[PDB]
């Protein structure tokens, strides 16, 4: 039962950077590599040998690759607080930057780099016995994530084949962007991750945003606000392998349980109780509540309102003192409300998990420590207002041929161009067949 | 020279079909494995230069398209009740206005005739109509060349066409 | 590791180059001794991308020196940290030229560029993974303009795939200073528009005015209006050598900036600017320093940016801060200037951060911004280009020398072109 | 939170705002260096509605300087407490209007308004949420009677939902200081009746009458003038600084005291002013608090209101009261003087009561009265324009300089109708 990580990109070594941290914290690791002597908590013999091995002597080290076209981000991890947690080789820098092409960090240089990270792929899988499926993490809005992102899914998906591939990929927000030509690239990646990926779990920042300014209330957040509670959110996910419960939850029925067919597969994600140290001992915090909160339309990772379409099929993770009965409870009240209606084909919608352990805390955080939790994974049909709005401004700057010479002055072509634009096209008519 | 979005529509769908058939026949020669890439490099510099070029079309079909349809709403205006029969003068002052004012004695004449319609209402617009109408008729009485009033003319005839675009000063602009 | 090599001609572009590498030794703590001297740890890590090791601390700049007339590297080896240049990167001739383009480009550019490209080459292999060329140069000058615009061309059909940003003074209609600026300029012009990668063009008025208003200087002399270019210079190149939040180098900046790639003339700016006197009266923060980048009277190019649209723009920031906030601002200036930005682009605007401010602050910005309204700095020396071909005054220093009433139409024409497409874009 | 923004023109506005500055700054316990050197946690609360945090604990002052002459800059600057304000807000045409309400209106406001309406912009939009503008001003200058009226009707037009409360000091027919001061003052509440929203009338004559009985001084320099005005100001903005057993902001003060839109010029007293030798004589309690309020021998207006009915009036106590007392007082008040209260109208009197008074005292109030007496100010003004306007004395001044001949007689019929608003409702 183990499962391994590759971080590409920025957003995803800086996500990992800040998972890492929560992965140790959890499972007691000194950020050094090596347990404690004489403070035990909990038994973890093999409740850490999913994410980390353990080389003989004492120096668990994670099963992840960091991997950058721009050694920027690399060598910052290299010399941070945690220089001897990582093999001194799964953090692979390249030379030069991508710089928000496609082209470049797929064709150009992409080329000359994943021949080592996937070799590197092989001989880290080769040393586990009970490999799972990969889970990636990427933004599609620039180089190294779309581009060399895509390539690695691609000679991966060829190389290792049926594992399943968990991709926890950041869209860009609908009019709050840093990147400016990042529509072609979000559009170039689709296309790739369309076909490549089993699960595809969105991700996006007004909305993360939005969250972390009305709930958690912090009214100036950042990328280490950000990446905590997507670490929080990965973790809940993830929880089930690592630790015994009373129903525990694998990776393969989030497949065969919530992807009812092979191409409609993208995930809403949300995470209750999102709450700060202060209100917390002021509100109880029940099952009802919780499972309210994670279900109220503005508290999505990815800002579109679930509202417009029907739920296709939900998953809810719970960690912490939760009996059956009350959840059971709760999931009955969801269905009685009038606000969300499921699809017709559909009658049974959720599937719920829990676990014993309770949700972690990193010293230095906003959420404070609660006793349970939930987090919340919903195939759904309301992603067709992010895709066609991505279409349209996708649309007018293809329209005037801008920026399209940096592109084909590395290798694209506005063949290519026009694939993904009508495949975009195809996947939201496909939204739109299903709804009905 | 285009004036319907259709006929645009037509040249757009050329083009892109010209496009593929370039395309196509550099695909189909099969060589130069590495002059390739400068080839499509070079035939997207040439679609650009296209595509600016219909851009400037497409600009000057909108101005065109613009006073066109301006011109059509005040023929509008008339097709003989009082408020329209005003609206037919106005247009008449607006066509005055609109015709090239080759002769300095005919401009100053039709500036007479809209200052005396325009300072009968007098609300707030009026001010500066008049106003640009007192600097086009120093800058001619002292005498400075016509062909370097354009702006300011421009400019009259816009705030003009404002005015008659107005319930209480033209009253039948409730129809648009 | 990634490496920039900084090239300097003419007299501007000495001074210039000159107040920059003050500006960058002192930021990264090297004293013109020679030797190292900052306290914290990030400065030593990314020294290789201006520096390199001689034997023993003595970090010697990466920098070519260019003009005709020994007086300028006189005075820059004389001035203060200009002891820490290599004297062998005085790469020099020993005539001057003058005011003249074509003396400077046809004659000189024979028996000097033969060895300021050896030196270049040298320089770039001595590195090992290049990131671009970074020149600094006038327009209307004769051993800068004209000899710069040679190396730029020489230097692009030697190293293809290279950024090049040219800091490029450009002359001014009101601030007369010789009467041969339009046919330098055009000249000039002709060349970086077919070649250089990007030009963050500049020019005096306009600094010269900021210095009157933004900072109250009642003798603004080239030691701060220098100043002022150099901190610019200095703050385009964060994330190369400083960790952040979202790093960005040259070629992003470019991607980001160049939809055809005849539209890379971009004016800038700097934020914050404020006199010493109120220096402590405003409060430091990025709702202030956003306001101050997107302002008429801020920027450093006598073209009013209202005066069109922005086909884009970017923002590159220096200093702990919100990357929500910052987002915010961006989209609310766009959102309440939806008028002068272009339509046919969503989000206008890059902003890329970094979480060191420079040294002697607390919290930095940069502006770099392509617009449509810059047109305006070339319709002016377009116009006088005419007036004075009209009549081929002062046309025989060039025609005796070896250029052509060719030349002439040739520059006169792509200036006219790429102005007009401006306009289109308007 | 709920902000107030504090613009003073014209050289009694100048000093009356330094001097109020003063004031404010010891009540909030700021050092003149501009750093808090206060004692207790309350004062800290909201200081957010007059100052602004620069860097470091800068705490400054949310005010613009306006004025046309360049010499009580310099005496404001030289002044203690000078620095604590923004030079950036230091606006001034350096020229001078010379006492030429259609100069200051027309000739040289067109040409400072451009800048100093941006300043008072950049403040309004550096705030959050505005609850109104403060003004100070008065009616007898060129600056403070033209420019201060048109820069009203400027902030009316721009902010339409905003109030106005503005310090007026009136020209008082025996203490009068220029020749022109009805020309002045009748053109003046020409805009002022249209545009403002609380017109607080002042007059030098009752603060010397006060001086003279009251504080039984011997010689009143302006300085004492200005801190009994200060005074007025600082008990008027209390509700918004400190908690109070019941709460009246600006707005719900003037929605209290304005029954129709045209009475809104106020008329104020303060309490306790006692003479230092009488101090330490009198107990302090509320019944004395209202006697001296209701004294009419302290109110700082030339307009008896024994000879005028009174339409609302409101009492603004400071101090830990009792509430019963103070309002059992107002109804003893209302019952004893039953003739000079409008019948159709319960309970003429509003009070509200705050519990921080200011600094040293430990009890104090404030008055502010709409009553009908103060017509009495404007027929005497009236009276003069029509006598200086019988013979046409001294038109040529204001006639070659802008202003045509029937905007005087469009202010002799405002004036006349205002006076006949109020006699109708006597
Ligand atoms: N939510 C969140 N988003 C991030 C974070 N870090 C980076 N991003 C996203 O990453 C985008 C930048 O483009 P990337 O795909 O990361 O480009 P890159 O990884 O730097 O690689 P290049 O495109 O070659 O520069 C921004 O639009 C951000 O939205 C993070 O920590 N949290
Ligand atoms: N900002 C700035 N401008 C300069 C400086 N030196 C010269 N210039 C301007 O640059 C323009 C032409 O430069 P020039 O002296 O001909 O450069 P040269 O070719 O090396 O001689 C003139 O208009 C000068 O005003 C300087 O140090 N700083
Ligand atoms: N309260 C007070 N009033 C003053 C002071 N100085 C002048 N005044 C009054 O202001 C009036 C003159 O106004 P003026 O200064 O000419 O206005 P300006 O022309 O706008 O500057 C005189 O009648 C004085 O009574 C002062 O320091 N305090
Ligand atoms: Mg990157």
């Amino acid at each position: 039962r183990e499962v391994i990580s590759i971080h590409i990109g920025q957003a995803g070594i800086q996500v990992g950077n800040a998972c890492w941290e929560l992965y140790c914290l959890e499972h007691g690791i000194q950020p050094d590599g090596q347990m404690p002597s004489d403070k035990t908590i909990g038994g973890g013999d093999d409740a850490f040998n999913t994410f980390f091995s353990e080389t003989g002597a004492g120096k668990h080290v994670p099963r992840c690759i960091f991997l950058d076209l721009e050694p920027t981000v690399v060598d910052e991890v290299r010399t941070g607080t945690y220089r001897q947690l990582f093999h001194p080789e799964q953090l692979i820098s390249g030379k030069e930057d991508a710089a928000n092409n496609f082209a470049r960090g797929h064709y150009t240089i992409g080329k000359e780099i994943v021949d080592l990270a996937l070799d590197r792929i092989r001989k880290l899988a080769d040393n586990c016995t009970g490999l799972q499926g990969f889970l990636v993490f990427n933004a599609v809005g620039g180089g190294t994530g779309s581009g060399l992102g895509s390539l690695l899914l691609e000679r991966l998906s060829v190389d290792y084949g049926k594992k399943s591939k968990l991709g926890f990929t950041v869209y860009p927000s609908p009019q709050v962007s840093t990147a400016v030509v990042e529509p072609y690239n979000s559009v170039l990646s689709t296309h790739s991750l369309l076909e490549h990926t089993d699960v595809a779990v969105m991700l996006d920042n007004e909305a993360i945003y939005d969250i972390c300014r009305r709930s958690l209330d912090i009214e100036r957040p950042t990328y280490t606000n950000l990446n905590r509670l997507i670490a929080q959110v990965i973790s809940s996910l993830t929880a089930s392998l690592r630790f015994d419960g009373a129903l525990n939850v694998d990776i393969t029925e989030f497949q065969t349980n919530l992807v009812p067919y092979p191409r409609i597969h993208f995930m809403l994600s949300s995470y209750a109780p999102i709450i700060s140290a202060e209100k917390a001992y002021h509100e109880q915090l029940s099952v009802a509540e919780i499972t309210n909160a994670a279900f109220e339309p503005a508290s999505m990772m990815v800002k579109c309102d679930p509202r417009h379409g029907k739920y296709m099929a939900c998953c809810l993770m719970y960690r912490g003192d939760v009996v059956p009965k009350d959840v059971n409870a709760s999931v009955a009240t969801i269905k009685t409300k009038r606000t969300i209606q499921f699809v017709d084909w559909c009658p049974t919608g959720f599937k719920c998990g829990i676990n014993y352990q309770p949700p972690t805390v990193v010293p230095g955080g906003d959420l404070a420590k609660v006793q349970r939790a939930v987090c919340m994974i919903s195939n759904s049909t309301a992603i067709g207002e992010i895709f066609s709005r991505l279409d349209h401004k996708f649309d007018l700057m293809y329209a005037k041929r801008a920026f399209v010479h940096w592109y084909v002055g590395e290798g694209m072509e506005e063949g290519e161009f026009s694939e993904a634009r009508e495949d975009l096209a195809a996947l939201e008519k496909d939204f739109e067949e299903v709804g009905a | 020279h285009p004036r319907t979005a259709a006929d645009f529509e037509v040249l757009y769908n050329e083009l892109e079909a010209w496009r593929l058939q370039e395309t196509r026949k550099i695909k189909e020669a099969g060589l130069a494995k590495e002059q390739e890439q400068q080839v499509l490099q070079q035939l997207l510099h040439k679609e650009t230069k296209l595509l600016q070029t219909i851009d400037r079309l497409k600009i000057n079909a909108n101005q065109e398209n613009k006073e066109a349809r301006i011109q059509h709403t005040l023929n509008e205006m008339s097709k003989h009740t009082p408020f329209t029969t005003r609206a037919k003068e106005l247009q008449q002052l607006y066509n005055g206005l609109n015709l090239p004012l080759l002769t300095v004695d005919e401009r100053l004449d039709v500036l007479l005739h809209v200052k005396w319609t325009v300072k009968e209402f007098d609300c707030d617009l009026t001010r500066e109509l008049v106003d640009l109408i007192d600097r086009e008729a120093d800058l001619l009485n002292r005498g400075r060349n016509p062909k370097m009033l354009e702006g300011l003319r421009k400019r009259i005839s816009s705030l003009f066409l404002n005015f008659i675009e107005t319930p209480e000063f033209n009253p039948e602009a409730v129809r648009f | 590791m990634r490496e920039i090599v900084h090239i300097q001609g003419g007299q501007c572009g000495n001074q210039i180059g000159a107040k920059f590498w003050e500006v960058v030794s002192d930021e990264h703590g090297i004293d013109p001794t020679g030797t190292y001297h900052g306290d914290s740890d990030l400065q030593l890590e990314r020294i290789n991308v201006y520096f390199n090791e001689a034997t023993g601390g003595r970090y010697v700049p990466r920098a070519i020196l260019m003009d005709l007339e020994p007086g300028t590297m006189d005075s820059v080896r004389s001035g203060p940290y200009g002891q820490i240049f290599r004297p062998d990167n005085f790469v020099f001739g020993q005539t001057g030229a003058g005011n003249n383009w074509a003396k400077g480009h046809y004659t000189e550019g024979a028996e000097l560029i033969d060895s300021v490209l050896d030196v270049v080459r040298k320089e770039a292999e001595s590195c090992d993974c290049l990131q671009g060329f970074q020149v600094c140069h006038s327009l209307g000058g004769g051993t800068g303009s004209g000899m710069g615009t040679l190396l730029i061309s020489k230097i692009r059909e030697e190293y293809p795939d290279r950024m090049m940003l040219t800091f490029s003074v450009v002359p001014s209609p009101k601030v007369s200073d010789t009467v041969v600026e339009p046919y330098n300029a055009t000249l000039s012009v002709h060349q970086l528009v077919e070649n250089a990668d990007e030009c963050m063009v500049l020019d005096n008025e306009a600094l010269y005015d900021i210095c009157f208003r933004t900072l109250k200087l009642t003798t603004p002399t080239f030691g701060d209006l220098n100043h002022l270019i150099s901190a610019v210079m200095s703050g385009i190149t964060c994330c190369l050598r400083f960790p952040g939040q979202l790093n960005a180098d040259l070629r992003k900046l470019a991607v980001n900036l160049i939809p055809f790639p005849r539209l890379h003339f971009f004016m800038v700016g700097f934020t914050p600017l404020t006199s010493r006197g109120s220096q402590q009266y405003r409060a430091l923060t990025v709702p202030e320093l956003t306001q101050q980048m997107w302002d008429a009277k801020n920027m450093m190019c006598a073209a009013d940016p209202r005066h069109g649209r922005y086909l884009t723009a970017s923002a590159l920031f220096r200093g702990r801060m919100s990357t929500k906030e910052v987002d915010e601002q961006m989209l609310n200036v766009q959102n309440k200037n939806s008028s002068y930005f272009v339509e046919w682009i969503p989000n206008n605007v890059k902003s890329s951060v970094c979480d060191i401010p420079p040294k002697g602050l607390k919290m930095s910005a940069t502006f770099i911004g392509n617009s449509t309204a810059i047109q305006e700095m070339f319709k002016r020396v377009s116009e006088q280009f005419t007036a004075m071909f009209r009549r081929k005054a002062f046309l025989h220093w060039y025609t005796g020398e070896g250029m052509d009433e060719m030349e002439f139409t040739e520059a006169e024409s792509n200036m006219n072109d790429l102005v007009s497409e401006y306009q289109q874009y308007q």
